[PDB]
């Protein structure tokens, strides 16, 4: 997604990739290692040392960010709702429809609705 | 190399009991290094006698361990204490086939002993697996004042710890007492609808009677007891529906010792060739010293790997527990008890047919008995909460708005008419602000029935250290909270780390931060006139804020506050005519008001941006049933354009 | 009726010449009626027949113990043995001064001794009198461990200070054969004051371990609870220099001190109860028949024996059986082997009589630091107005006189200081200079900071301190963090 969360191949020439990046499986025998960095990323690397955890990263394949069709979740919220997952971090809003199927933290970055047009 | 052992016994059958089965059990090995033996003596009155004739014992072999068991005899607790104090003295092991009572499992006082039944503390064990079965979480702990009470009391604590949530006012009643209607009708007023008791069974008949006198017995509710509570004559005063347990293959023994023999010989020939065992210590007068090798052998039995007794897989904790004992839970179904449970370790298997509750209701009764009259505290806040005198007809201004429409207020009592200096004049007062169109919604959301009162404090409340010093304990306001003055909190608060331990907060339903307030400009805090303060300018806030422990957190600007500590109004939008009389310059506070400010006075000008992010929103009292609800009413609002219209409304035509 | 007993001892002459005759002590407002009875070396059969055959037989009306190499468990057989036959004994001896916290329902045990947590007390009043602020522990889990990993943090954990606690750490050890894993263990660790809980030969071993690691250093200072080192009178070996253990009011402490202690205390106990509406109490029946099952209103007289008070030392008792609110004393290992008095907490607040620590003993720690306060880099302030830890982010310092009042120091190179002990793990001290601010080379003599490390009075020096070639040629320096210059300050 947005700079938030940011993707990348590993640097080929010194075979992964720098430090100050999380790997990361693009999993959907399909596993081919690229490493993440962003500001959720540094988030939950900072966020991990206090708790104390350990913990892995692999990206969502079907849907981008999760709506009901004929009564089905997918996404985010349907990885999370059928226990193939613990949490889901990144570009996450907060509304009604998710926040009865799945518990929600306190925000730490507001946003909205908002309008850009030409100048 | 002959190994003897001995054990003591009681009903002299059992004796020859022991020896058949010590006998039988040598046919385990025979191959003449290593052979076995035993010695049996009954019990006597008398203890110092009787410890006597375990000197007698301890003389006549180099025993190497004693066993111990308990007569018919109804004296309890003074069974088994002689034989364990005498053989300390030389290290030598003792194992009590059947000793439930908590002291002993105290390793510092009774330095060698063994246990292969478990303590009364392990049972509490059970019951927290139980409460997650049926998803219960506000607890009721009654229990007496003997040692085994603060024993139980210590272990739950720790245990809840562990997921640590909550316990909710434990209270203690003095053993073997009559009338303890007191403490039960004092606790009867909490929401909590789950008790769990274990004391002595005439105080379980007691409390069972004073129960049933005071109707705590009735429907819906539901309360579990221990192990003794359901035996003995506590059966004559008991009601249907409580819940309890018991062990397995208790009070045989019998069988018992085919376990512990089966141990020490799995003992026996796994010590003798350590390095240098070649005694156990001879004699019962004048050798006053102790065994060179008690610690190692009572080490190695205690992580003895047993693989099969009669009682299932047995081993030892680190200070001698049972270890994955098993317990039967029975039903008081119509004076009766059926086994409806089996735990074992892990979980408590409802193979069963049917649980009936105290309250003959068949379906799963929840706690939580849900109130129906809060009480609700606010404070005084210049755009959100609107105060004024009423009218002597009973009530104050009933009239339209600048729309038409009827601005909806109520009446707060509260405050004592003067802050600084008066006694008290708690009055009526007619109170009406946005706080209070969005309370309204959510009781009209919600079925609820409000009666709003003010804060005697006029603070919001921080931690304070009180000159008799002791933990700090909330003030004013939180302090109503906490104290149970107040069961609701619905105000402009701030949401802070330093409150989120007691209190459970709402999701943020406005987002503010600090900004400054100067009449004239001004610059954020880089000035060197705020790096070093000044004597012209004079910087100020409020005490007892949120501001004020932001700045006594703060390694590098520690030294603000000691500007800060200097001169602040104790105050509130009084101190706001601080700026009109020219003497208070800066004023940092919240954003929202202190521009709404702005906009609706004169004269008045905001400086740059802000220079911190929070919100406010409703806190309860942790884990309150209700969150989950009012959080989701509160975003449903924000959905709905809700809080724009009201925004709008209240702050926007100005 | 008021009876001795002895369980070992030196010449046994002395106690029964200073004992016998009820001449001793015949000061308190009772007629002492004293009887004797011994005992050689105890065993559990011996002590119980010996002492209830005296009691069935005299008729006592109390007795009081004096004890022996200090076995581990003799204290339960005497509860033990009061429960069951009922009489109010008293024993103030080695062995037998260790407390019981689960006490049995009808026993009259009333030993001469104070608890760990009133022990932890006094020993982190007398941290915080140094205000060395950064401790670990380290236990191992001897009999009754537990007890003090909840005393600690319920001692530390409340408190108008920061108690910056490091760690913890739990040891185990055989010391003949399985201490392989514990020097591993032991040397891992890195902190600036310890403190200790275990046995005298467990300290032995421990001690030899540590001092085989390494971290013995004069920058490490040992505390350890009275439990430990009971052998007052005769300085074991292996025992590193300047440790603190705090022990109650025994230096007047003998026999013959105990003696006279016990009859007179019970003897006044006896009459106090009398002094309004009572009468003489009898013995209770024998160690045979097990009478007494009810509390009858004699026990009331045991309750008589709480409040009590002779000879200015307060005696006030405790619930449990030892007393409260006690005076004692706080002590330490000298140069020359042997216990020295060293401060006391005379029902106030911690009392010294060396207001410096000595650090009396090379690849060593706790470097003296000499400076000079400038105006910008490095200010001194008074204390703190009644507590004497100055303000947090402070540091203490210390002006000389070669009254040594103590001042805060604070600034840019106090701070700069503080990061590079923190990032090179090295501790010091604040010290200041009296001989001239800077200091010259007139008369061919160096006074001053520059003098002052040069004497080698001073293994460092800190602040306001130019270079230039004239100082260059005997004393070292390191890279310049502040560029300086000379300029000229004019008016407008
Ligand atoms: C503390 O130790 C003192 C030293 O002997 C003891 O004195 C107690 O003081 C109370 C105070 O009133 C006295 O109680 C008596 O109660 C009767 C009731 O009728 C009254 O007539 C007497 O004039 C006297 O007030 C008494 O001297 C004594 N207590 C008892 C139960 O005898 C006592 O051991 C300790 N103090 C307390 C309060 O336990
Ligand atoms: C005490 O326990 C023993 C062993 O569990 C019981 O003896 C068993 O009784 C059952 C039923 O009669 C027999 O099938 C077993 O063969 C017996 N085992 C042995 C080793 O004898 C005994 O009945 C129990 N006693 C009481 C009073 O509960
Ligand atoms: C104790 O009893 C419980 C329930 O009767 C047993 O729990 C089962 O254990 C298996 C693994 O053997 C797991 O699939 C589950 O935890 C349980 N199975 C279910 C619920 O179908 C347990 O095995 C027993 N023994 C112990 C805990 O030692
Ligand atoms: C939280 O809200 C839910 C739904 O609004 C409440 O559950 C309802 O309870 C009523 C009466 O008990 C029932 O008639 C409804 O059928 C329930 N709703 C559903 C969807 O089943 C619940 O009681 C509320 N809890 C609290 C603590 O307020
Ligand atoms: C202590 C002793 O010498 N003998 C006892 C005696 O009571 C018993 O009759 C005998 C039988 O073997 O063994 C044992
Ligand atoms: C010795 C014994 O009875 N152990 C029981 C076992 O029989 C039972 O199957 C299990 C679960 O029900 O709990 C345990
Ligand atoms: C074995 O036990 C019998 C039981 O009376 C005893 O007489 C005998 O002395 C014991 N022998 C040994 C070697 O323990
Ligand atoms: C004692 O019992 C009576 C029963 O009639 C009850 O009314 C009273 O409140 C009880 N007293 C206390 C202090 O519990």
């Amino acid at each position: 997604e947005r700079p938030f969360v940011i993707v990348e191949s590993p640097d080929p020439g010194t075979g992964g990739c720098v430090p100050n990046t999380v790997p990361c499986r693009r999993q959907s025998a399909p596993y081919t290692k690229l490493c993440c960095k962003g500001f959720c990323i540094d988030i939950l690397k900072k966020l991990a040392r206090v708790v104390k955890f350990s913990y892995d990263l692999y990206l969502v394949t079907n849907g981008k960010h999760g709506k009901r069709v004929r009564g089905v979740w997918n996404g985010m919220i349907g990885e999370v709702y059928y226990k193939r997952a613990d949490m889901a971090i990144g570009s996450l809003t907060i509304n009604e429809e998710r926040s009865e199927i799945v518990d929600f933290s306190v925000p730490f970055v507001e946003t909205g609705i908002s309008v850009m047009v030409a100048r | 190399k002959i190994v003897n052992i001995g054990a003591v016994l009681s009903t002299r059958k059992h004796e020859q009991m022991f020896r058949e089965a010590v006998n039988q059990a040598n046919k385990r090995h025979g191959s003449w290094k290593i052979q076995l033996n035993a010695t049996s003596v009954t019990h006597k009155p008398n203890a110092i006698q009787m410890a006597l004739s375990v000197c007698e014992d301890l003389i006549s072999s180099q025993v190497y361990a004693i066993l111990v068991s308990h007569p018919p005899t109804p004296n309890d607790h003074f069974t088994p204490t002689p034989v364990s104090y005498t053989a300390g003295f030389y290290r030598i092991p003792v194992l009590g086939l059947t000793t439930r009572m908590s002291i002993y499992s105290d390793k510092s006082i009774h330095l060698s002993f063994l246990r292969t039944v478990p303590p009364y503390s392990h049972q509490s064990s059970v019951w927290f697996e139980m409460m997650r079965v049926y998803s219960w979480n506000h607890i009721i702990l009654l229990v007496s004042d003997d040692h085994e009470g603060r024993a139980a009391q210590k272990r739950l604590e720790t245990l809840l710890e562990e997921r640590e949530s909550k316990a909710e006012k434990v209270l203690q009643f003095d053993p073997g007492t009559k009338n303890v209607t007191a403490l039960l009708m004092e606790a009867k007023e909490l929401e909590a609808r789950v008790i769990i008791l274990s004391a002595s069974e005439d105080d379980a008949a007691t409390v069972y009677r004073a129960a049933a006198m005071l109707n705590m017995t009735g429907s819906g509710y539901v309360w579990l007891v221990g192990e003794r509570e359901i035996s003995g004559n506590a059966l004559r005063y008991a009601p249907d529906g409580i819940l309890g347990l018991q062990l397995i293959n208790g009070k045989n023994e019998s069988a018992h010792i085919s376990d512990a023999v089966g141990v020490v010989a799995q003992a026996v020939h796994e010590l003798l060739e350590k390095e240098n065992i070649t005694d156990p210590p001879r004699g019962c007068v004048g050798n006053t010293n102790i065994w060179k090798t008690g610690p190692l052998f009572k080490r190695v039995l205690m992580s003895s790997k047993y693989a099969d007794g009669v009682t299932g897989r047995v081993e030892f904790n680190e200070d001698g527990d049972r270890k994955f004992a098993n317990y039967s839970i029975m039903n008081l179904q119509n004076r009766k008890l059926v086994q409806v449970g089996i735990y074992n370790g892990t979980h408590v298997i409802p193979n069963d047919r049917k649980i009936i509750w105290p309250g003959g209701e068949t379906e799963k009764p929840r706690g939580y008995q849900m109130s129906t009259r809060l009480k609700i505290v606010t404070i005084h806040q210049e755009p959100f909460v609107y105060v004024k005198p009423t009218l002597s007809d009973g009530t104050c201004k009933e009239e339209f708005t600048v729309n038409g429409d009827p601005v909806k207020k109520v009446i707060c009592t509260g405050p004592n008419d003067t802050s600084p200096g008066s006694p008290r004049h708690t009055v009526p007062q007619c109170c009406y602000g946005f706080c209070i169109d969005l309370l309204i919604k959510l009781a009209r959301t919600m079925n609820f029935t409000y009666e709003v009162h003010l804060v005697a404090d006029g603070k919001f409340g921080t931690q304070e250290r009180v000159n008799n010093s002791n933990k700090k304990e909330w003030n004013g306001m939180m302090g109503e909270l906490l104290s149970g003055q107040a069961d609701m909190i619905v105000a402009p608060l701030t949401i802070n780390n330093e409150r989120a331990q007691y209190i459970e907060f709402s999701k943020p339903f406005k987002y503010q931060g600090l900004t400054i307030l100067v009449k004239k400009r001004i610059t954020g805090i880089n000035d060197p006139r705020l790096r070093n303060p000044s004597d012209k300018f004079i910087y100020a806030t409020v005490k007892q804020s949120s501001v004020d422990i932001y700045f006594r957190r703060q390694v590098e600007l520690s030294t603000m506050y000691r500007h800060m500590e200097k001169h602040n109004y104790e105050s509130a939008a009084e101190a706001i005519q601080a700026v009109r009389d020219n003497k208070l310059h800066a004023f940092i506070w919240d954003s929202a008001v202190l521009e709404f400010e702005a906009s609706q006075k004169c004269d008045l000008v905001t400086t740059g941006e802000l220079f911190f992010r929070s919100g406010f929103g409703i806190g309860m009292r942790k884990d309150s049933p209700w969150k989950q609800n009012v959080s989701l009413s509160i975003l449903k609002s924000h959905e709905n354009g809700f809080m724009e219209d009201l925004d709008k409304t209240w702050v926007r035509y100005q | 009726t008021v009876a001795v007993v002895f369980s070992s001892s030196g010449p046994p002459q002395a106690q029964f010449r200073a004992r016998l005759t009820p001449q001793s002590f015949l000061d308190l407002p009772l007629e002492i009626q004293p009887l004797t009875v011994g005992v050689n070396t105890t065993n559990p059969s011996s002590l119980l027949t010996q002492i209830c055959g005296l009691l069935g037989a005299a008729h006592v009306h109390g007795i009081v113990f004096e004890d022996n190499v200090d076995t581990e468990a003799v204290a339960q057989i005497l509860d033990f043995i009061s429960s069951q036959t009922h009489v109010p004994i008293l024993s103030i001896s080695g062995g037998s001064a260790v407390v019981l916290t689960p006490k049995e329902p009808g026993s009259a045990f009333l030993q001469l001794g104070v608890s760990l947590e009133q022990q932890l007390q006094v020993l982190f009043k007398v941290l915080e009198e140094y205000d060395w602020s950064a401790f670990a522990v380290i236990t191992s889990l001897h009999p009754g461990h537990a007890l003090f990993l909840e005393g600690v943090r319920a001692v530390a954990d409340a408190s108008h200070v920061s108690w910056r606690l490091l760690d913890v750490v739990t040891l185990e050890l055989g010391p003949g054969g399985p201490r392989a894993r514990t020097q591993r263990l032991l040397r891992q660790l890195d902190a600036p004051v310890f403190v200790a809980y275990c046995s005298r030969e467990e300290a032995e071993v421990l001690f030899a371990e540590a001092a085989q690691a390494g971290l013995v250093g004069p920058g490490h200072v040992w505390l350890v609870p009275n439990l430990a080192l009971g052998s007052t009178d005769a300085p074991p070996a292996t025992f590193p220099v300047g440790l603190i253990s705090v022990v109650t009011e025994s230096w007047r402490l003998s026999l013959r001190q105990k003696v006279r202690d016990g009859v007179a205390i019970l003897a006044l106990g006896a009459h106090s109860y009398w002094r309004q509406h009572g009468t003489l109490p009898a013995p209770a029946g024998d160690c045979r028949v097990h009478p007494g099952p009810v509390s009858p209103a004699r026990e009331a007289f045991y309750r008589h024996l709480l409040n009590v008070t002779w000879e200015g030392r307060d005696f006030s008792f405790s619930p449990g059986g030892y007393l409260v609110q006690p005076t004692m004393v706080v002590i330490a290992l000298n140069r020359h082997r042997l216990w020295e008095m060293v401060g006391r907490w005379e029902h106030g607040v911690l009392y010294m009589k060396y207001p410096v620590w000595p650090r009396y003993s090379v690849d060593s720690r706790h470097l003296t630091v000499a400076t000079l306060e400038e105006r910008p880099f490095v200010i001194v302030e008074s204390p703190d107005p009644g507590t004497g830890g100055c303000v947090p982010n402070t540091v203490p310092c210390r002006r000389q006189s070669n009254p040594y009042t103590k001042l805060c120091c604070k600034g840019f190179c106090i701070d700069i200081l503080k990061k590079l002990a923190r990032v090179v793990k090295f501790s010091y001290d604040l010290y200041l200079v009296t001989n001239g601010k800077h200091g010259k080379r007139v008369r061919g003599v160096w006074n001053g900071m520059i003098g002052e490390v040069y004497y080698k009075r001073a293994d460092m020096a800190i602040g306001s301190l130019t270079i230039n070639e004239e100082r260059s040629e005997i004393v070292d320096f390191s890279v310049p963090f502040v560029e300086t210059g000379i300029s000229v300050m004019v008016a407008r």
